[PDB]
C-alpha cells in the first residue's frame, strides 16, 4: 500500500535500521539454529527492504531524499537521541550496492555452490530483489513528470542493468548448483527473484537462458534413455534402478520449477516482440521446451515426481501464473493440476512462436504428421513421410482464408517464401506436428472416465472390512 | 394506406458554442445577437432542393439526427419545436413553413446576410434580411433550457458566421441592447463550430464513436450559495470576523503592491491600481463594509456546513507572531499593517477542501449580490453597462481566478488558525445528481442482425480513447437498448473503467485501460468460450482462469457490440483490414480466431441506440402494464382498458406512462368559412367527433392528463406537467405594426385533471369515476373538453391538415387506472367514422383491430448510415468570421409512414 514514505519516518526508521543491520551481521556465524532460522530473516529483510523509504545502500545520495532521519531533524535533534552523525556510520558492515553487486558476480562467475554462499542466497539475494525495484520506480528511468523530475535528484541510482546484472548471476548460481541433491533454495530464490525479470533485457535470452535449458533438456534425455534400457531389461535388479531414475526425475523436476518460473515471465513480455519479428533464438527455446514436453508426456516416472515435488513442497503455482494480478492490484486442483504444471504452461506460453515458424499451408501436412504419430511413427519416420507428401502443401488460390494468412506470413521481415526449404519445412512440422499431439493426449488424457468412481461400491465394501 | 418511397437529401446543423438562456438569478444577459453570410448555395445540386435554415435552437430536444426523422426526413431548424428557422421566405417551426413577407423575397442566396436576435424576455426572435426587417417573429417559447446559434444545411453550401468582435465583424448594426455572441464565450471554452449531438466522428486510423454530450443547463449559471439565515455568533466571533476583514484587506492591498500596483489619487480599470492603499483605516470605509460582510459570510458558512469550531489555545489567542515586512522594501505609504506569519500554521487535505468549497461560496455570494445590483456576465468588461468576465459561478470559473480565490481563503483560515480557534469538518455525505438519465447517457452500438455468428472463432478490437465508462464485448441479436449492457443474459461484456465482466451482474475481472489501449475481444463457440485481452496480454479473472465467460450457449447467435457513456469515445475495429488490427497477431492469429470482417466487401453496418422517445405498442407480455379490449354494450361503447398487474407489490414499477392511439384524426384541408335520439340529418352532417377517457376510482385523476398529442410528440418527462408542454406562436405584421396573424402551435393538448376534481384536499379519496370527454370539429379546428358532462373553460384552435391522436398521461396510483371509451354524444360521431373513410357515415362505435393502445419508449435501435457529409469548418479571419462548407451530396431513400408521418 505504498505506506512506507509516511509510516517509516524517524524512531520507526531507527528501529528498522537496527532489525536490517541485526540480520545481516547475522550472515558470519555458522549454527544449525542459524540455518534452520535464515529463510524467515531473509523473508522479512527482503519486506524490510521494499518498506524502507531510505536507500541504506546507497547512502552518499541520502541527502536528497526526504523520508529520512537526517534530512527531517536539526542536528541539535539527534544529540538527544544517540547517532553516528552520519547514514554511512548507521551500520557500516552492509556493504554498498555495487560492492554486493559485485560479490555476488564474483561468486558465480567463480562457481560457488550454497556452501560457500549460504549467507547471500537465503537473506542478501531477496534483499537486493526487494530493494532494486522499488528505488528503479523512484530512480532515474521512471516515467518523470515535468516537475517533480526538474527540482529533486534522485537518490537513487538503481537502472535496468542492475536487475539484468542480478537475474544473470542467479541463474549462474542455478545452473552451477543443479546436480546437488539437496537445493531447497531454489524455490524460495526464483520466487523472489520473479519480479526483477520484467526488466531484463533480450540479450539475457542468448547468453543464461538457451544453455540452461539445452542442459536440462540433455539431463531428461539422458534419464529417459537410462528409463528405456530399464524397461527393456525386466529383473528384480530392473526393480532396482527405479529409484535412481526417480530421484533424477525429482532433481530435474526441482531444476526445472527452478528456472521456467522466472522464464515464464520473461516470455510473457518478450513474445510479443517475438511473433511481431522472429527470433531463431525464440525458436530454439520453442524446441526445447517442447522436447522436455514430449518427454514428460512418454515418460509416467517423472509426472508423478513433478506431481510428488509439488505436493511436497506446498508449491501453488498459481503466483507464478497470476502474480501480475497482484502486481496490478486489482481444492485439489489448487494443489496440484496439469493445468498448473509449468512445463505444459511454458510451452502454450512458446507455442505461438513453433506455430509462427510454421506457414499456414504446412496445416495439411502438420495434421498428417499428427495422425501419423497416432500411428506411433517415428521422428525419422514421419520426416521422410513428409519428404513424400511434401507436394501435398496447401493451395492458397485454392483457399480463401490462406490468401490473407500467407500475406500477412510475407508480411513479416524475417519469413520470405524464398527463404524456405523442404528440409526445413518438414522439420518445423515434426517438431509442431508431436508438440501438439503429447499437447492433445495431456489436454484430454482420458484417464478422467476411464473408471469412474463414485466410490458406492468403496462405501459398500467399507461395511464389509469392517 | 401503403409506404411511400422517395429519395432525400441528407442535412446537417452546425451551431457555434454559445449557450444563453435565461433563469432566476441567472448570470446571463438576455438579449443576443448574430449574422449569417451566404457565400455560395447551390440550388438544385440533386432533384431534391438545396437545404438552408439559420436560426436558434434549444439544448434539451433539438437533435437532429442524419437520415430518418420526422416527415420525409432533413430534419433542420423549426422541424421542432426546439427550433426556430428563417429559410429566406418562411418561418420553419414544428415541422411547418409560415410565409414572412420582406422586401425582395427569395430563397437564400449568396450574398444574403441574415441577422438573428433573441430577447429572452419577451421572449422573441427576430429576423433581418439583408438589414431589413423580416415581418414576422416567434414569440412565447418555452425556455426550459439554453439557446445557441444554429445553422442547418444540405449539401451545395458556404456560409459565414459572424458573431461579432474579433469573431467576425457585422455588416449591419446590432438593435439596441443586443449582445454580440461572441460575449457569451466562457472562460474554460474557446470559440468553436461544432455539430450537435453527433455519435461519430472521423478519426486518423478510423471513425470513433461518441458518446452523449454532457450540455449545461440555464440553472447551472445561476449561483446557489449555502443559507446564512440562521447562524448564533460567539462574542469572539463578532469582533475576530472584523479582524480578518481588516487583515485580509491588508493582505490584498500588499499582494498588488508587490505585483506593482501602486497609489492613484483617481481610481481607473485599466490603470491596475486602488486608491486604499495608503494605511488600513486611510483606505475607503465602503471597502471596509464590502469586507466585514463577506468575512460574516465566511463564519456564517463555517456554521452552515457545521464544523466545529473552538478556542483551542489561549496562550496564541492572546499572543500573535508578527510578520514582519522586509525593511527593503519601500512604499509611498512608509508602514505596512504587519499580518500573521503564514509559515508556522498548517493545513491539512481536509481543511484544503473546505478552502475550496467556501471560496466557491465566497464568489457565488459575490456574483448574486452583483446579479441583484443588475450585472450579467460577458466575456469583454464594460464596468458601464455592468458587464463583467467573472461574473459566473465558480464551477466555470476559470483556473486563475480559482486560484486566486483559494488562495486568499486558505490563507483566511491560517488567519483562524494562528488566533488560534480550531475547525473541524463534518463528514462528506456523498450525492448523486442523476441530471440525466441511464436511457439518454449510454448509447449502444452493435453489428446488423444480419452478421450473427453461430460458429467459429472471431476476433475484434476495441481502442478507448477515452478512460471512462465504456464497455465492450459480444451480443445477441435481440439485445435491449434500454438494459446497460451485461446487467442481463443478453450480453458478455467488458467494463475497463473499473475491471469489471459483466453478465447477468458485475464480477471483478482484469484491469482498467488507460488513455489508448486496446481491448481484443475473442468469442470461440467450438469450445464456448470468451477471451478478452488488453494491449496484446490477456486479462485474468481473481483466479487462475484465462476465461472471462464459459459454457456459452450459442443459441440465436452473437455479435460484436460496444457501449460509451457521456464523454466517452471508442474505435471499433471488425477487421475488413486486417494490418489495421494492433494486437492480432501478437494474440488470435496463432490461436485461430479470424477477424469478424475478415473478407467483407463492404464496411460492417452498425445500429445505435437512439434515445429518441417513440410510441410502441404496448407489449403483450409487458409484466407491469395490461390492456383490455372490452366490446360494446347496450349501457356501454367499446373500450380499451388499462390495468396494472404489479401493483400492490414488491417489484411494482410506478412511473409516468404516455399512451395514444394508434390511428389519429385528421383534420379538413379547408375549414369552413365563418330521449338521446340522434338527429339524422344533423349527425351525417356533423364534423364533429368524440371520445372519453374514464379515470378510475382510488386513480388520482391529479395524476391523469387527458387530450390529443401531435406525431412529433417526443417528450418523456417523469416530472411532467402542462408547463413542460412545447408551446410557440408565430406573428406576422405589417411593416408597421398591425398585426396579420398569430399561430399558436403546439405538439400536446390536453386538460389536467385535477382542474375538473372539485376540491378534496379533505376527503380526497371519491368512490366516484371521473369521465373526460374529447370533443374536435375537423371543419372548424376546434377542440373541446366535458369533465362529467360539464363544458370545461379549456378550448384550443389547430390549423387544417393537422394529425391528432387520442392521448392520456397518467401516473399509476391504482391497479385499475384509465379507459379509453370509444362512444358518441348525441349529434356527435366515434372516432371510428373519423379515422376510417368506410365508417365515416357510420355513427355505431367500433374499435377495429388497427386500434390499439402505445406506450412511450424513450430508446429505440436505429442504422448508422454508411457514409456521411463532410462539413469543412475553419476560421476565415477575424472579420470574415467562422466558415461552414458543405459540396459533396448524399441522398438516402426513405420509407414513409403516412399516418405517423414519419420516415
Amino acid at each position: 500500500h505504498q505506506f512506507g514514505d509516511d509510516v517509516i519516518l524517524d524512531d520507526v526508521q531507527v528501529s528498522c535500521y537496527r532489525t536490517l543491520c541485526s540480520i545481516y551481521s547475522l550472515g558470519t556465524t555458522k549454527n544449525t539454529y542459524v540455518e534452520k532460522l535464515r529463510p524467515a530473516l531473509g523473508e522479512c529483510l527482503a519486506r524490510l527492504a521494499a518498506a524502507m523509504p531510505v536507500a541504506f545502500l546507497e547512502p552518499q545520495l541520502n541527502e536528497y531524499n526526504a523520508c529520512s532521519v537526517y534530512t527531517t531533524k536539526s542536528p541539535r535533534e539527534r544529540a538527544i537521541l544517540g547517532l553516528p552523525n552520519s547514514v554511512e556510520e548507521m551500520c557500516p558492515d552492509i556493504p554498498v550496492l555495487d560492492r554486493l553487486m559485485a560479490d555476488i558476480g564474483g561468486l558465480a562467475e567463480s562457481g560457488a555452490r550454497y556452501t560457500e554462499m549460504p549467507h547471500v542466497i537465503e537473506i542478501t539475494l531477496p534483499m537486493l530483489c526487494s530493494y532494486l525495484p522499488r528505488w528503479w520506480e523512484r530512480g532515474p528511468e521512471a516515467p518523470p513528470p515535468a516537475l517533480p523530475a526538474g527540482a529533486p535528484p534522485p537518490c537513487t541510482a538503481v537502472t535496468s542493468d542492475h536487475l539484468n546484472s542480478l537475474l544473470g548471476n542467479i541463474l549462474r548460481i542455478i545452473v552451477n548448483n543443479l546436480g546437488i541433491d539437496e537445493a531447497t533454495w531454489m524455490k524460495r530464490l526464483a520466487v523472489f527473484a520473479q519480479p526483477i525479470v520484467s526488466r531484463a533485457r533480450p540479450e539475457l535470452l542468448h547468453s543464461h537462458f538457451i544453455p540452461t535449458i539445452g542442459r536440462l533438456r540433455k539431463r531428461a534425455g539422458k534419464v529417459v534413455a537410462e528409463e528405456e534400457q530399464l524397461r527393456l531389461e525386466a529383473k528384480a535388479e530392473a526393480e532396482e534402478g527405479e529409484l535412481l531414475v526417480r530421484d533424477e526425475f525429482s532433481v530435474l523436476c526441482r531444476d526445472l520449477y527452478a528456472l521456467y518460473p522466472l522464464l515464464i515471465r520473461y516470455v510473457d513480455n518478450n513474445r510479443a516482440h517475438w511473433l511481431t519479428e522472429p527470433n531463431a533464438n525464440a525458436e530454439e527455446l520453442f524446441r526445447m521446451v517442447g522436447e522436455i514436453f514430449i518427454y514428460w508426456s512418454k515418460s509416467h516416472n517423472f509426472k508423478r515426481e513433478e506431481q510428488n515435488f509439488v505436493v511436497q513442497n506446498e508449491i501453488n503455482n498459481m503466483s507464478f501464473l497470476t502474480a501480475d494480478s497482484k502486481s496490478k492490484m486489482a481444492r485439489r486442483g489448487d494443489r496440484y493440476s496439469v493445468q498448473t504444471s509449468l512445463i505444459v504452461a511454458t510451452l502454450k506460453k512458446m507455442l505461438p512462436i513453433g506455430l509462427n515458424m510454421c506457414a499456414p499451408t504446412d496445416q495439411d501436412l502438420i495434421m498428417l504428421a499428427k495422425t501419423r504419430y497416432a500411428l506411433k511413427d517415428t521422428d525419422e519416420e514421419v520426416r521422410e513421410f513428409l519428404q513424400n507428401n511434401l507436394h501435398l502443401q496447401g493451395k492458397v488460390e485454392g483457399s480463401p482464408s490462406l490468401r490473407w494468412q500467407m500475406a500477412l506470413y510475407r508480411g513479416l521481415p524475417g519469413r520470405e517464401e524464398d527463404a524456405d526449404d523442404p528440409e526445413k519445412i518438414v522439420r518445423r512440422v515434426q517438431e509442431v506436428s508431436a508438440v501438439l499431439y503429447h499437447l492433445e493426449q495431456t489436454e484430454h488424457p482420458y484417464k478422467s472416465k476411464k473408471a469412474v468412481w463414485h466410490k458406492l461400491l468403496s462405501k459398500q465394501r467399507r461395511r464389509a472390512v469392517v | 394506406l401503403l409506404l411511400q418511397t422517395n429519395l432525400i437529401n441528407y442535412v446537417t446543423s452546425i451551431r457555434p458554442n454559445i449557450f444563453v438562456g435565461r433563469a432566476e438569478g441567472s448570470t446571463q444577459y438576455g438579449k443576443w445577437y448574430f449574422e449569417v453570410m451566404v457565400d455560395e448555395v447551390v440550388p438544385f445540386l440533386t432533384a431534391q432542393a438545396t437545404h438552408l435554415r439559420v436560426g436558434w435552437a434549444l439544448t434539451e430536444g433539438y437533435s437532429p439526427y442524419p437520415g430518418g426523422g420526422e416527415g420525409w426526413g432533413g430534419n433542420g431548424v423549426g422541424d421542432d419545436l426546439y427550433s426556430y428557422g428563417f429559410d429566406g421566405l418562411h418561418l420553419w417551426t414544428g415541422h411547418v413553413a409560415r410565409p414572412v413577407t420582406s422586401p425582395g423575397q427569395h430563397l437564400l442566396a449568396p450574398e444574403d446576410v441574415v441577422s438573428c436576435c433573441l430577447d429572452l424576455s419577451v421572449p422573441s426572435i427576430s429576423f433581418r434580411i439583408n438589414g431589413c426587417p423580416v415581418q414576422g417573429v416567434f414569440e412565447a417559447f418555452n425556455l426550459d433550457g439554453l439557446f445557441f446559434p444554429v445553422v442547418s444545411f444540405s449539401a451545395g453550401v458556404k456560409v459565414r458566421f459572424l458573431l461579432g468582435g474579433r469573431h467576425g465583424e457585422f455588416k449591419f448594426l446590432p438593435p439596441p441592447g443586443y449582445a454580440p455572441c461572441h460575449e457569451a464565450v466562457l472562460p474554460r471554452e474557446r470559440l468553436r463550430l461544432e455539430p450537435i449531438k453527433e455519435y461519430r466522428r472521423e478519426g486518423p486510423r478510423g471513425p470513433h464513436l461518441v458518446g452523449p454530450s454532457r450540455c449545461l443547463s440555464h440553472t447551472d449559471f445561476v449561483p446557489c450559495p449555502v443559507d446564512t439565515v440562521q447562524i448564533v455568533l460567539p462574542p469572539h466571533l463578532e469582533r475576530i470576523r472584523e479582524k480578518l476583514a481588516e487583515n485580509i484587506h491588508e493582505l490584498w492591498a500588499l499582494t498588488r503592491i508587490e505585483q506593482g500596483w501602486t497609489y492613484g489619487p483617481v481610481r481607473d480599470d485599466n490603470k491596475r491600481l486602488h486608491p486604499c492603499l495608503v494605511n488600513f483605516h486611510s483606505l475607503p470605509e465602503p471597502e471596509r463594509n464590502y469586507n466585514l460582510q463577506m468575512s460574516g459570510e465566511t463564519l456564517k458558512t463555517l456554521l452552515a456546513l457545521g464544523c466545529h469550531v473552538g478556542m483551542a489555545d489561549e496562550k496564541a489567542e492572546d499572543n500573535l507572531k508578527k510578520t514582519k515586512l522586509p525593511k527593503t522594501y519601500m512604499m509611498s505609504n512608509g508602514y505596512k499593517p504587519a499580518p500573521l506569519d503564514l509559515s508556522h500554521v498548517r493545513l491539512t487535505p481536509a481543511q484544503t477542501t473546505l478552502v475550496d468549497r467556501l471560496a466557491e461560496n465566497g464568489h457565488n455570494v459575490w456574483a448574486r449580490d452583483r446579479v441583484a445590483q443588475g450585472w450579467s456576465y460577458s466575456a469583454v468588461q464594460d464596468i458601464p453597462a455592468r458587464r463583467n468576465p467573472r461574473l459566473v459561478p465558480y464551477r466555470l470559473l476559470d483556473e486563475a481566478t480559482k486560484r486566486s480565490n483559494r488562495d486568499s481563503l486558505c490563507q483566511a483560515v491560517r488567519t483562524l488558525l494562528g488566533y488560534g480557534y480550531n475547525i473541524e469538518p463534518p463528514d462528506q455525505e456523498p450525492s448523486q445528481v442523476e441530471n440525466q438519465s441511464r436511457w439518454d447517457r449510454v448509447r449502444i452500438f452493435r453489428a446488423e442482425k444480419s452478421y450473427t455468428v453461430q460458429s467459429g472463432r472471431w476476433y475484434f478490437e476495441f481502442e478507448a480513447v477515452t478512460t471512462g465508462e465504456m464497455r465492450v464485448g459480444w451480443a445477441r441479436p435481440e439485445l435491449r437498448p434500454d438494459v446497460e449492457l451485461g446487467a442481463d443474459e443478453l450480453a458478455y461484456v467488458f467494463n475497463g473503467h473499473r475491471g469489471q465482466r459483466w453478465h447477468l451482474g458485475s464480477e471483478p475481472f482484469g484491469r482498467p485501460w488507460q488513455s489508448g489501449d486496446v481491448v481484443g475481444c475473442m468469442i470461440d463457440l467450438t469450445e464456448n468460450t470468451i477471451i478478452f485481452t488488453l494491449n496484446g496480454e490477456v486479462l485474468m479473472s481473481d483466479s487462475g482462469s484465462e476465461t472471462a465467460f464459459r459454457e456459452i450457449e450459442i443459441g440465436d447467435g452473437f455479435l460484436p457490440v460496444c457501449s460509451l457513456g457521456p464523454g466517452q469515445v471508442g474505435h471499433l475495429n471488425l477487421g475488413q483490414d486486417v494490418s489495421s488490427l494492433r494486437f492480432f497477431a501478437i494474440c488470435g492469429l496463432q490461436e485461430g480466431f479470424e477477424p469478424f470482417a475478415i473478407n467483407m466487401q463492404r464496411p460492417v453496418t452498425t445500429w445505435f441506440s437512439k434515445s429518441l422517445p417513440q410510441f410502441e405498442p404496448v407489449p403483450p407480455e409487458h409484466p407491469h402494464y395490461e390492456v383490455a379490449r372490452m366490446d360494446g354494450t347496450v349501457d356501454t361503447p367499446p373500450c380499451l382498458r388499462l390495468a396494472h398487474r404489479t401493483w400492490g407489490s414488491q417489484n411494482s414499477l410506478v412511473e409516468m406512462l404516455f399512451l395514444r392511439l394508434s390511428l389519429p384524426v385528421q383534420f379538413h384541408q379547408h375549414f369552413r368559412c365563418t330521449d338521446n335520439r340522434d338527429d339524422p340529418e344533423i349527425i351525417l352532417n356533423t364534423t364533429t367527433y368524440y371520445y372519453s377517457v374514464r379515470v378510475f376510482a382510488g386513480q388520482e385523476p391529479s395524476c391523469v392528463w387527458v387530450g390529443w398529442v401531435t406525431p412529433d410528440y417526443h417528450q418523456h418527462d417523469m416530472n411532467f406537467d402542462l408547463s413542460k408542454v412545447r408551446a410557440v406562436t408565430v406573428t406576422m405584421g405589417d411593416e408597421q405594426g398591425n398585426v396579420h396573424s398569430s399561430l399558436k402551435c403546439s405538439n400536446c393538448y390536453m386538460v389536467w385533471g385535477g382542474d375538473f376534481v372539485s376540491p378534496g384536499q379533505q376527503g380526497r379519496i371519491s368512490h366516484t369515476d371521473l369521465v373526460i370527454g374529447c370533443l374536435v370539429d375537423l371543419a372548424t379546428g376546434l377542440m373541446t373538453f366535458t369533465a362529467n358532462g360539464k363544458e370545461s373553460n379549456t378550448f384550443f384552435q389547430v390549423e387544417p391538415n393537422t394529425k391528432l391522436f387520442p392521448a392520456v398521461f397518467v401516473l399509476p396510483t391504482h391497479q385499475n387506472v384509465i379507459q379509453f371509451e370509444l362512444g358518441k354524444q348525441k349529434n356527435i360521431m366515434p372516432l371510428s367514422a373519423a379515422m376510417f373513410l368506410s365508417e365515416r357515415k357510420n355513427p355505431a362505435p367500433q374499435c377495429p383491430p388497427r386500434l390499439e393502445v402505445q406506450m412511450l419508449m424513450p430508446v429505440s435501435w436505429s442504422r448508422m448510415p454508411n457514409h456521411f457529409l463532410q462539413v469543412e469548418t475553419r476560421r476565415a479571419g477575424e472579420r470574415l468570421g467562422w466558415a461552414v462548407q458543405c459540396q459533396d451530396p448524399l441522398t438516402m431513400m426513405a420509407l414513409h409512414i403516412p399516418e405517423e408521418n414519419r420516415c
